[PDB]
């Protein structure tokens, strides 16, 4: 389970003409710092980008909830040999589109079985939106407000109101009470 | 009242059978501030991970990874057992009391006053049995007779009653071995007819 993603955000899709309102290339190292910041708070991914899951064996076998939450379009499930002759598989499973647990449900089987040494890998596109105007603007609020600060502060320094960054982050956080053997 | 205290103590734990909260726990949910709540899309996966993963007996001690915010704390039951139990028995003793049965013959739990049910039940049918026995059959001897010309006596018969065998085996064994005086004295001691 590596999850790397495939392409970063470009950085037009970034609001660094909100962000100056609010308060280029000062800015833009403001916000993708507060944006990677609040997506590792949440477990989520606000811009949509597209990844790559490439796990060893799979946890059960109607499962493996992908751990980037808003998800859409898996495009496919690459199931490689040690080699890499890289046949992907085209059935079995379905994407099951849930905030809560982003899962493979598969269809009444057990998952696609990986070879000795062939590591399966899975490509997603996990997001929200492909802009800035498709957020959650609570969540998009979150990332102004942590921006701003790292903005309008340098070092770790000193200053909570009631609705401030943890608050409004404290709803898209993924509320897990499993530390059990499933 | 000691009928009120056993229906009302009974009572007491049936109602608390059927109207009491206890939970096994309660996973506490403060947030980032001193109070929030958890969204719908939070709450249908804290569900599914405590109804699959925790709760039921094959579920019985899982870890459970508690975040920052979360919290479990398991609540308990502290009176468990015996909720007015030793007065529902002292009263269910009181109401064996009035009526005359001893508390051996209706299985009432308490100090054992009488030994080996031979004496609990001569003691029922001499105490509380054959005294009521003797005034209903003799208010029946009197008002039957003023139908029919001559007066009638009609009265408990304590020869034909099981329960007076160890009065009557001590009886026989008292004249049986009295061999001083003749057995045409000691039918009669009996109740038999001299032959």
């Amino acid at each position: 389970m590596m999850l790397n993603e495939v392409t970063a955000v470009p950085g037009t899709a970034l609001p660094v003409a909100e962000f100056r309102d609010h308060l280029d290339a000062a800015l833009l190292s403001y916000l993708r710092a507060a944006i990677a910041a609040i997506e590792g708070r949440t477990a989520k991914a606000l811009i949509s980008r597209g990844f790559r899951l490439a796990l060893t064996a799979w946890r059960w076998g109607d499962m493996q909830t992908l751990p980037i939450a808003p998800v859409a379009t898996v495009t496919a499930l690459r199931l490689v040999d040690a080699a890499g002759v890289e046949t992907p598989v085209a059935a079995g499973w379905r994407l099951v589109p849930d905030m809560a647990r982003p899962r493979i449900e598969a269809l009444g089987a057990m998952l696609p079985m990986i070879p000795t040494g062939g590591r399966v890998e899975i490509d997603f596109t996990a997001g929200f939106g492909a802009s800035w105007s498709a957020l959650p603007v609570d969540l998009a609020q979150a990332v102004f407000l942590l921006a701003a600060q790292y903005y309008e502060l340098r070092h770790d320094g000193a200053a909570a109101m009631p609705f401030g960054v943890m608050a409004l982050i404290e709803r898209w956080r993924t509320v897990r009470v499993l530390g059990g053997r499933p | 009242v000691a009928l009120d205290v056993h229906n009302a103590a009974s009572a007491w734990s049936k109602a608390l059978l059927d109207n009491a909260a206890r939970p096994s726990g309660a996973i506490i949910y403060k947030g980032a501030d001193g109070q929030g709540v958890l969204a719908p899309e939070q709450y249908e996966r804290l569900i599914f991970e405590m109804e699959t993963h925790h709760q039921g007996a094959r579920n019985a001690g899982r870890p459970m990874l508690l975040e920052g915010g979360l919290d479990w704390k398991p609540m308990g039951f502290s009176p468990s057992d015996m909720e007015f139990h030793e007065t529902k028995a002292a009263a269910a003793r009181e109401i064996a009391l009035a009526f005359g049965v001893p508390p051996m013959l209706i299985g009432i739990p308490g100090d054992a006053t009488y030994a080996n049910y031979a004496e609990a039940n001569r003691a029922f049918y001499r105490l509380t049995v054959l005294p009521l026995l003797t005034r209903v059959s003799a208010a029946l001897a009197w008002w039957l007779s003023g139908y029919l010309g001559a007066q009638i006596e009609l009265k408990p018969d304590l020869d034909q009653v099981p329960a007076l065998a160890v009065e009557r085996d001590q009886l026989w064994a008292r004249i049986g071995a009295a061999g001083f005086l003749s057995n045409s004295e000691k039918r009669v001691l009996l109740g038999l007819p001299p032959t």
